[PDB]
């Protein structure tokens, strides 16, 4: 019974992160010469240009991580990351105006990351 | 003495210390106020010495243990900040857990 | 993945089922629900989620369901639950307790809590959140107080007085239409919501209506200016006229009667008994029998809060030297024996424990202590809660319902019995964005940051020449809501209907906002939230002696309370 | 009769081939000319020239050629020139730069320069005489600033925040109509010159645009809010639009983007590129590479100002403890380690001193000192000075190149990138008169009287109870100009066009002067004053060396500072 | 420290206490404002050191004596009054004719 | 105590004072507002022990020595003024090129 002021008494167990939504794994390898960091919430077709990997599998979907962290990618590292599903209406607009509108359309988004060379467009 | 607002509320520092060091001289266990008082005006004394940023990270981690404080008193410090003019300008000091 | 709770909640503050302990107290409160949705929390900072196209929808105007400010990861405490929300505030107001972010890609949106381009983001994750404290019984004596008060995490003052004038260093009065205007006018530069209360006293009508007319928000009848019969019927007459409330510290002295007397000059109508236990002032020595009654709504004054071995003696000296009395004259040894009672002292923290007494307040710089009105009504509960044990209604081990009987006493409660809860006193949609966000080990203590109508007013912050905020000295600091003219857009001037039809505000160029006193008149004690309790109360005018229900009420005073020298540096 | 120079000086300030030593630095400037006529000095007091019949006009009314101020013998240091004058102010602007006195009896005297019996004086015979400082990378986060700011020579804070709120404690920015309508109230209570920026977020244009029309001066794109190709696009599509400056902190984590992918975004517009170094935010390791290119405005914060043997130490754990990053995790210590680089941090002191960084700020309480900005320049140009020897430039020994073009980087050029420098920047006539004297002992250190719109506001002045102001203490203190309703006329609120053709000050009752900004999108690097380089800056991304035509940019950090602990207290 | 606006002010009484106790330390007779300030800074560090209120009333009266002080001094203070945290939080010192 | 502002503003030259006499003892040569701190408060406290105006003009001077201060403190500080309570009312005390 030493007091510590303001402490916490946890419940037991754990809490799970985008509990229901489909999962999916994919390689990804930073092809520049700077480090690259990705948050929670960017929908992920739309990260840094000089990543690769399949760019169809990030439209719709972030990374499968706590919300406000981030995954680092060093120069010329390749790494798996799971990522998550976009949940509420699954509009993106912004960011890199790769989508502006529903993530369900696959084939404009794809067309606009090919032509501005987004790296992975199969 | 063209004192600037932060050199007038810095003295408020150095007596709050002088006090609290009195104080741990009757032989009380300090509290959170006073703890924090002593570390801070260590800090800035040791920057007017001429101390290194990380002679003083270093130091403030030993200017008061459990047993000068009150029960709950290191846990309730997480790190104290001061900045203060070295040799070199005016700079920041984080000193981490100072009371383990 | 899944996050283990420790550092989900170092990371996010607590989740259901978690607990928390109130400052260096024995008290915990407990996470009753949450309303995130788990790996869609909204954070802010590099490579956080309140980005635009992510967290932040970049595509909705201000207008369209936005937010001016989200408190992100809140723990609420509040008489309506202690729960997990993020709020959203929107011109000054609470508009959305719930999940803030961006409907475009999250889950569970409250749909009117969009962070938008116009959001403004307060992290309050491990942070407990709760209402401004409401104040009712303040003299205005020094103008220091106010930022005293908001340390404390008060953000309204209901009260009276001129400065350090003999009548207002007695009573919670401004008396008259002309020291009300006057009051008005300085009140324009006081950074916290004010209402006035005029003097009620008088045997003719006209007298005591005028000053409702004027501007006043309520009246007190206090002894010092003749607690008669007289004076407390025709006050009461104006209020059930006017809509405003009547606060009274009785005729200690049973000069014109006895407490039935009073009972029977108030006539079933509503009154806010002040400083009910007596040490304050009221009949000797049974006051504290009217919290008891149905039409009464009883407030604790701070003084006594809690009972402590060194109440006693402190109280008689205080009282024998206010008073000019002296040690040799047994008159006055008398007077004070019969008003500072260790019998009903002892009582009134069992008599707020069980829900008897509704209010705390502070009497400040009258006989009682401005900035001590929430610390002294958690030391009282943790009190109560080693000597009588967990309530009986408790559950989890938690205790989440005295925390609730107890935060109500200073929120809630004085806004419903001064006629301003429909603007102040509880964290819901709809009400004055007036916060206080508490760091868990300061709760009760030092407020973090005091937002006053969506705009922080005061906060705990460092050197002002730091590369950061966060260095020495961190002390109390106004902010910018007290700044310019954002101190009147940040608090509200609450005034009778009578006053605000009349044109007062336009009359005296006032520009705070302006909040009406309603609906005063037709509540009672049993709409005082988790303190409802109504009982024959009696005191033996022999030994002063407590009984409810055939019980004696007494407890030990204590050598020590928490929220005390771990944190003051004098 | 013939005066010595020694005896000159001291009777009333240096005049033309001498020099006066800054502070306590290496650092010499040289009157370049002087406007008097030697014999007709104008002096003020006891048997002295400005007397009725004399040096003073007894004839002329105020509208007749009449100053209301007069600062006699002021040396200026100015982009404009090191140079003796007298500075004639009416109507709260600089009028004359010349010769004052009285046309009957003197010769030489500027026509508009009567001293008559409208007119105050100010000696300023061995003061230096500057302009205001102007800082454009400010947070609002703790009013107790803006004197800290004033003690050293700044009269105008740009930039945004609510107070101590997590978005401001982060970024410049004050979002949305409603946080900008209510900073510009709080603006109204500070006594300083104000420009708010709003939130440069959104892809769409009406949630930024409506900042703008609501009051903003500005906007402010910061990685917190999310820095990407479409926020930095709309905010420039709107600045273009308003005819206000965008200020960028880049994607440090290059999440979206390197620099290439940003510069592609700005598609050539107009840029105001905040602490270009980098260690307080951008693209790693190579957002200095901005400082480089012809359509961007590039300012230094200045913690890094200059590089010393603490700064590396005292950035790296900073950056820790404020990101809440762990020394155990591998990913937090290599952001660390990626973001504050002693590479570039010493090529930022070359690239000073070289004219390719053009403009000071300070982060003021988010990575940056409010009152450091004046003083961090000197200390930069000292320490150049020292290791890279008088500019090639420099004539007669003085380090006048230099002081131009370092005082131009806190005065003139930041007030151009903002659209700003038709009202504040630089003593020239037809400017508000914002001056700062300065005894040359505290040159960059403390102000020793700062006049705001021909008041004085702020002054390093003692005992008010004493016969004189000389006696101790003698402190920092807000005068005249900043008290009752002259604090109005006495500071500038700058707006957008929109805003004020929009009747904003007139809705919110805004009692300030109102600037406007304008001429802020056609502009560039060759606009900055003395600072004026384009060239190829190359980062290696391996070593973080910085090259600039081919060789390798480094210097030393230094073990001490003049500015340093001769002057202060703490 | 998170100093709220009385312990700000109060650091002032203990500054002034301690520039009185070094006037008395040379030999000089105490004036009034220096005669109050020792007898409430005594109040306040006594109820730090967990002394009763009662305890302080009683020692109160024996801090200063008469020739401690100039004349007249003993005859204008009438009352010393000081709030201060104890054990069981703020309370209220009076200490009635202090100096006999 | 019934401080009047001046009284509250004078408190923080003693206070400054002792903060400059402690770096001093610890073998500090003493900065521009130390020195000026020292010699000031040097100054109300021989007003307060009722010594004249003339002998604090001579005292001032042999306070702090070159060697005492930084490279150009002496230069810096042409003169120091204070006013205190002499036993004849408030005087104003000027010391003329204090350090020499
Ligand atoms: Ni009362
Ligand atoms: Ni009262
Ligand atoms: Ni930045
Ligand atoms: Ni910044
Ligand atoms: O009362
Ligand atoms: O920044």
């Amino acid at each position: 019974n030493y007091i510590v002021p303001g402490e916490y008494r946890v419940a037991e167990g754990e809490i799970e992160i985008n509990a229901g939504r489909e999962k999916t794994t994919i390689r990804v390898s930073n092809t520049g010469d700077r480090p690259i960091q990705v948050g929670s919430h960017i929908h992920f077709v739309e990260v840094n240009k000089e990543l690769l990997f399949d760019r169809a599998e990030g439209i719709g979907r972030r990374l499968n991580i706590p919300s406000g962290t981030a995954a680092r990618f060093e120069p010329g590292e390749e790494m798996e990351v799971e990522l998550t599903e976009l949940g509420g209406n699954r509009e993106v607009f912004g960011i890199s105006d790769l989508t502006n509108g529903s993530v369900d359309n696959k084939e404009l988004i794809l067309q606009r990351a090919k032509e501005l060379g987004y790296k992975g467009v199969e | 003495m063209h004192l600037n607002p932060a050199e007038k509320e810095k003295l408020q520092i150095f007596l709050a210390s002088e006090l609290a060091l009195k104080r741990k001289a009757r032989g009380l266990k300090l509290n959170y106020p006073e703890a924090v008082a002593i570390i801070t005006s260590f800090i800035m004394e040791g920057a007017r010495d001429g101390k290194t940023v990380a002679m003083l990270m270093e130091e403030g981690k030993h200017v008061l243990t459990r047993d000068d404080v009150m029960e709950g008193v290191p846990e309730m410090i997480d790190d104290i900040q001061a900045e203060a003019t070295f040799p070199d300008g005016t700079k920041l000091v984080t000193v981490h857990n100072p009371i383990s | 993945m899944k996050i283990n709770r420790q550092q989900y909640a170092e990371s996010y503050g607590p989740t259901v089922g978690d607990q928390v302990r109130l400052a260096d107290t024995d008290l915990w409160i407990e996470v009753e629900k949450d309303y995130t949705t788990y790996g869609d929390e909204a954070n802010f900072g590099g490579g956080k989620v309140l980005r635009e196209g992510m967290g932040e929808n970049g595509t909705y105007t201000r207008t369209e369901n936005v937010l001016d400010l989200l408190l992100t990861n809140a723990l609420i405490l509040d008489y309506t639950g202690i729960y997990k929300a993020d709020i959203g505030v929107k011109d000054g107001y609470i508009v959305g307790i719930g999940k803030g972010g961006n409907p475009d890609i999250m889950d569970g949106v409250t749909p009117n809590m969009i962070v938008g381009t116009a959001t403004e983001v307060i992290a309050a994750e491990g942070k407990i959140v709760t209402a401004g404290g409401i104040d009712t019984h303040v003299h205005f004596i020094n103008p220091d107080q106010v930022d005293v008060a908001l340390a404390n995490g008060i953000t309204t003052l209901f009260g009276g007085g001129t400065g350090p004038a003999e009548g207002s260093k007695a009573t919670t009065v401004t008396p008259g239409p002309w020291n009300i205007e006057k009051m008005l006018k300085s009140t324009e530069g006081l950074p916290i919501n004010v209402g006035i209360l005029g003097k009620g006293h008088g045997s003719s009508i006209a007298p005591i209506m005028e000053q409702i007319d004027a501007g006043a928000a309520g009246l007190k009848i206090h002894e010092d200016w003749g607690a008669t019969p007289a004076s407390i019927d025709r006050s009461l007459t104006v209020a059930d006229e006017a809509d405003v409330q009547v606060a009274i510290h009785s005729d200690t002295l049973n000069e014109a009667g006895f407490l039935e007397d009073t009972l029977r000059a108030i006539n079933g109508r509503v009154i806010h008994s002040f400083h009910v236990e007596g040490a304050g002032g009221g009949h000797a020595p049974d006051i504290m029998a009217m919290a008891g009654h149905p039409n009464v709504l009883p407030s604790s004054t701070n003084p006594t809060r809690p009972f402590t071995v060194n109440t006693i003696d402190e109280h008689l000296d205080m009282l024998m030297v206010c008073h000019h009395l002296k040690q040799n004259i047994p008159e006055d040894v008398a007077f004070a024996d019969s008003r500072i009672r260790p019998e009903t002292i002892a009582a009134e923290d069992i008599l707020h424990d069980l829900g008897i007494i509704s209010m705390m307040s502070t009497d400040a710089l009258a006989m009682g202590r401005a900035g001590e009105m929430v610390l002294r009504t958690w030391q009282t509960a943790d009190k109560m809660k080693k000597q009588r044990g967990p309530l009986a209604e408790e559950k989890n081990g938690s205790d989440n319902f005295r925390a609730k009987r107890y935060v109500s006493k200073y929120t809630i409660n004085p806004a419903i019995a001064q006629g301003i809860a429909h603007e102040v006193g509880s964290i819901e949609e709809g009400k004055f964005a007036d916060l206080v966000l508490w760091e868990p080990k300061f709760f009760g203590v030092k407020a973090d940051r005091v937002i006053k109508g969506g705009i922080i007013a005061y906060a705990q912050i460092g050197d002002p020449s730091a590369s950061i905020p966060t260095p020495q000295p961190v002390m109390g600091r106004r902010m910018y809501g007290t700044v310019g003219d954002l101190i009147h857009d940040t608090n509200i001037t609450f005034m009778s209907k009578s006053s605000i039809q009349q044109g007062v505000p336009a009359k005296l160029g006032l520009k705070r906002r302006i909040g009406t006193v309603k609906n005063c008149r037709n509540i009672g004690k049993k709409d005082m939230k988790w303190n409802d309790v109504t009982t024959d109360i009696d005191i033996n005018p022999e030994t002063y002696e407590v009984k409810v229900d055939g019980e004696v009420l007494t407890c030990e005073p204590v050598k020590e309370l928490p929220m005390a020298q771990r944190y003051f540096l004098f």
